[PDB]
């Protein structure tokens, strides 16, 4: 008397999402194991969503001149809506996704020559530049530049919204607003270089995806 | 079964002169292979070596 | 012969004019040991680094490098620049990414003024094959042989300004050294000056 | 799991590499009382292919009586084979072969017929290699040979002409020194010098002109000639134990077995 | 006596891969915390790569009709390179890297009545299908179809290649190629259909990403 | 490599120098890759490793002798006849071969220098004094029978006794010469 | 080595100790030698010590 052990067929087998149920399968046969490698080719940490969502995007830029008067706005961005193209590494996580929850990182960047004056403001809105006053907008998360004593802030945010997620293709209503004013009026003499450039830079922080979808 | 294998290298055939280890000879004319000892009885004990 | 490789010598030269947009292209690197430009008139000489003198007479170099960047300016001049690593070979076509698209690609900026004047710039091992191979002594191209593991460009993210009793440019001097470096397979080449 | 998933059918490991000692050894029936369960079997499960099978009452077969094993491949291939042969025609022509693991170049350009059945039965091959020469004809004449990796700058290859190499850069690769009348044979290592992991026998394109060649002979003579006789050279390879080889592969075909 | 405490100016601050070297900083002035959802909208588990990049992909079909011939190729098909496209969802990883060391999960599916028989054979190649044998495909790791017995074949494969990592945007050849071939001839009677339909599904094991790159 | 040279007639007496001068432009110096190495430290200290290749005729009997700096000894560089007697020449100690049997010869070659070590690159008369080290001659004799070139070649190496000291920068593109 | 520069100027130097010679050695590899870098915006003075290097 001898038992003999057969295939089996019917388990649930496959990746995490594309549950294959079958009435019939067989036992895997694959030869060999995962080597490593001694003398590695190359040296760098291998890519994973650590290092690809989290990175500093330079998404939009502006110049700040002499001929724009008090409380003029130099930039007026969405901050959500440039992040979302194919010319940055991110589109390639948020294209098969739909809901997404996340926390805003701002940089801001210009030079000035020390010949010049002046200074600027840089507020995260959300939501809205609604009826609030300009006088008032140090309530916001903001940072103050001034050509006399620094050239670069910094702001993080975390996720203030009415709903559960984002959605990427068909939006509700931006969440984030960033907004630039002339907080003083740059003044020159005679010679010295009448503008400085502007830069924005920004990234996710703790991007959560939720519900992949095949459309394109 | 004999297996010894040896490599000829070069410089082969080549007489050197200039130090000792290669100057000196292979065989002896001398009968026996023999040798000869010392004998400081006619020099009076002085022997040179420097 | 490290210590010939682990000294940094001067490569390239560059200045940073005041009259440029951001995002325009000042220089392009690509990425080996076997990168030279300068010369001199009195006495006819082609100038060498030190990291190329050691690597023309392998066939095979692998290893990290470290460029140095140095710059020159007064205390009174203000902005930023953009280096960029795009992973890669010796000949692709590079120019057609913008400055946002620059992004993508791992990078960093750099303040003119204060009191440090030198950016260590450590490149990472990205390739598909464990050694690069020497092509100098051949003539005819190959496609699956390569020089490099890609190019480096070098954007303006910040304008220049400045005040009106000072000069209008920036020179920066391009230092080169190796870390980590390896290399076999010995023979012998004259290496001649790379004209971007 | 690494995944995440989830599977309850298998599909098993499958051609176990060097799964039995090939000399007829021992470690009574074999088979005999038990009723064969191995007699009948489905070959779709790589779960029961594996099972030893049995329909007839035998046993033991006994020991061989040659001592080594010849189902070894560092022992079979430890016999060396022909490579390529060519002959001389005047003063200082430098000659080049290179060696070449393609499946495409068809003989006397590539391997020949014991070769080439060989290095197509598998996928990588990594590691030196053994290389003998055989001088035949005439005499009294000087010899050089050198080593070069590939994707550095050398002579044609597979055509006999003048030497477009300085002296300068021939020595530094390093090379050898011989003469026709004194030795008759030289027996050589050919290091492993490649930027690449490891060269492949059968690949189309591109593939097949960067990854199958990986060294590079040629030879140099002086002092040719006086009065005509023909200078025949022929090359031998074999194998060493610190090569390597990797991933088991279908035979060849019959028309594909062609010979010098 | 005082001591005054100051700004933060010369620190490495911001991402990974974006070292943000500043002469002049500031403190993060950012207010709330993040809270939790005790009444959640989404009960389904976050995105990452772990449910994105390693899922079933449909990437090829083909019809197996009763004309073919014996030894017939009924599919031939690149298994990296139709994976390489914008309609799936991991086009958004590997549109921003540049190499990866992965390895190739395969499913096929075929549905014949019991009116018919033959058989089919799916044998996955690497590299080429060179001048090796068709009667000798079964070295390669494959899987038998029939019609009396299975319909759904798996194969699990590791990483075989001479370089350290595969190259999207200029590759030098393809890693591996799918075959399938007639292993026996189809037969029907009178009325049963002359034909039933075939399914390739595809996915990776162990995505490994290096080197991002700006360019599109 | 370091040279290459022919003869002509019978008796004929060879001489070259090994000199490590930047100044002296090949076939009369350090060609390709040995000009290249000697330039990139200051001083060198220790003895060398000589071998060289007999090519050509047969039947040919040589001797070769070695003779240090600052000694008498015929030019450099000149095939002409032999200007020292059979007593100077033994006396320094030398070797003798035959070319049908053996076509090589691998060779010590001593430190014998009355100053602490020669140097690279140097100018005006230091250069002419403090470069060369050594000083290696050949002469044949039985040559010859109808006639045949014999050619010598000679190579260098470098032997664990030897010292280097203090790194240097680089030549540049236009002192690597070749042959 | 000793310099004046007012800060309306731009520049540098180098100063390199060299033994024997002038030779063929390239212009743009100094730094392997002893030096020190002069320079318009940071510093003004700069000091090299080096011992015995002679074949005699």
């Amino acid at each position: 008397e001898q038992m003999i052990q057969s295939v089996d067929r019917t388990a649930v087998t496959g990746a995490s999402y594309f549950t294959s149920v079958d009435q019939s399968s067989v036992h895997t046969a694959e030869v060999g194991s995962h080597q490593i490698e001694p003398l590695k080719t190359s040296v760098d940490k291998p890519g994973s969503k650590k290092t690809q969502g989290e990175k500093f995007f330079l998404i939009h830029s502006a110049r700040w001149l002499t001929t724009h008067a008090l409380f003029h706005e130099v930039a007026k961005l969405d901050v959500v809506k440039l992040l979302y193209n194919e010319q940055f590494a991110v589109q390639g996580l948020l294209r098969y996704h739909t809901y997404a929850r996340f926390g805003i990182e701002i940089q801001v960047q210009i030079n000035p020559t020390p010949f010049q004056q002046g200074g600027l403001i840089c507020a995260m809105v959300p939501g809205d530049q609604s009826y609030g006053s300009i006088a008032s907008l140090t309530v916001y998360p903001h940072g103050l530049l001034n050509c006399n004593i620094n050239n670069v802030v910094r702001i993080k945010v975390p996720f203030i919204y009415t709903r559960g997620a984002y959605h990427f293709k068909d939006p509700q209503y931006p969440v984030w607003e960033l907004t630039i004013r002339v907080w003083s009026e740059l003044n020159i003499g005679t010679g010295t270089s009448a503008y400085t450039s502007l830069n924005v830079l920004a990234r996710f922080t703790d991007l959560e995806l939720h519900g992949l979808t095949p459309l394109s | 079964m004999m297996r010894n294998e040896t490599r000829v290298s070069t410089t082969e055939n080549v007489v050197n002169l200039s130090n000792y280890e290669d100057a000196r000879a292979k065989m002896s004319f001398a009968l026996d292979q023999e040798d000869w000892k010392s004998d400081p009885s006619q020099g009076g004990g002085i022997k040179i070596t420097h | 012969f490290t210590t010939w490789t682990s000294i940094p010598t001067l490569a390239a030269q560059f200045p940073f004019n005041a009259s440029d947009s951001v995002g325009q292209q000042i220089k392009v690197i690509p990425v080996d040991p076997y990168f030279f430009q300068m010369t001199n008139t009195n006495p006819d000489q082609k100038c060498i680094t030190a990291l190329a003198s050691i690597c023309q007479m392998f066939c095979f170099w692998r290893g990290d490098l470290v460029f140095d960047f140095q710059v020159f300016p007064t205390k009174y001049h203000s902005g930023r620049l953009l280096f960029c690593f795009v992973p890669g070979n010796e000949l692709i076509d590079v120019t057609g990414i913008t400055l946002k698209q620059a992004t993508t690609a791992p990078c960093a900026v750099m303040d003119i003024a204060g009191v440090q004047s030198t950016l260590r710039f450590r490149v990472p091992w990205i390739s598909d094959t464990p050694y690069r191979v020497n092509r100098y002594t051949k003539e005819a191209h190959q496609k699956g042989e390569y020089t490099a593991i890609g190019k480096l460009i070098v954007y303006c993210y910040n304008r220049l300004t400045s005040p009106s009793n000072v000069a209008h440019h920036v020179r920066v001097n391009v230092y080169l050294s190796a870390i980590n470096l390896e290399c076999f397979a010995p023979l012998y080449h004259a290496m001649d000056v790379t004209t971007q | 799991d690494d995944s995440g998933g989830f599977s309850t059918t298998v599909s098993t490991e499958q051609n176990v590499p060097d799964p039995q000692v090939g000399i007829t050894t021992m470690r009574m029936d074999v088979s005999g009382v038990q009723a064969p369960v191995g007699a009948i079997t489905t070959i779709e499960d790589p779960v029961l292919a594996k099972k030893v099978p049995e329909t007839f009452p035998e046993l033991k077969p006994g020991e061989s009586r040659h001592t080594s094993d010849h189902m070894s491949i560092y022992k079979f291939m430890g016999r060396s084979h022909f490579l390529c042969t060519f002959t001389f025609n005047s003063n200082n022509k430098e000659y080049t072969f290179p060696i070449t693991l393609s499946s495409t170049s068809n003989p006397p350009h590539g391997l020949p017929s014991t070769l080439r059945w060989f290095f197509n039965l598998f996928q990588l091959y990594r590691g030196p290699l053994d290389l003998t020469i055989i001088i035949t004809g005439a005499t009294d004449v000087d010899g050089m040979a050198w080593f070069t990796p590939v994707g550095l700058a050398v002579d044609t290859p597979w055509v006999e002409k003048e030497s477009a190499l300085q002296i300068d850069y021939k020595t530094a690769l390093g090379a050898v020194r011989f003469n026709t009348r004194r030795t008759g044979n030289i027996q050589i290592r050919l290091p492993w010098y490649s930027y690449l992991y490891a060269v492949s026998g059968a690949l189309d394109g591109l593939g097949d002109k960067t990854d199958s060649t990986f060294g590079l002979v040629s030879i140099q003579i002086a002092n040719y000639n006086h009065s005509d006789e023909y200078l025949s050279f022929s090359c031998y390879l074999s194998v060493t134990e610190q090569s390597e080889f990797y991933f088991p592969r279908a035979p060849l075909n019959s028309n594909a077995m062609l010979s010098t």
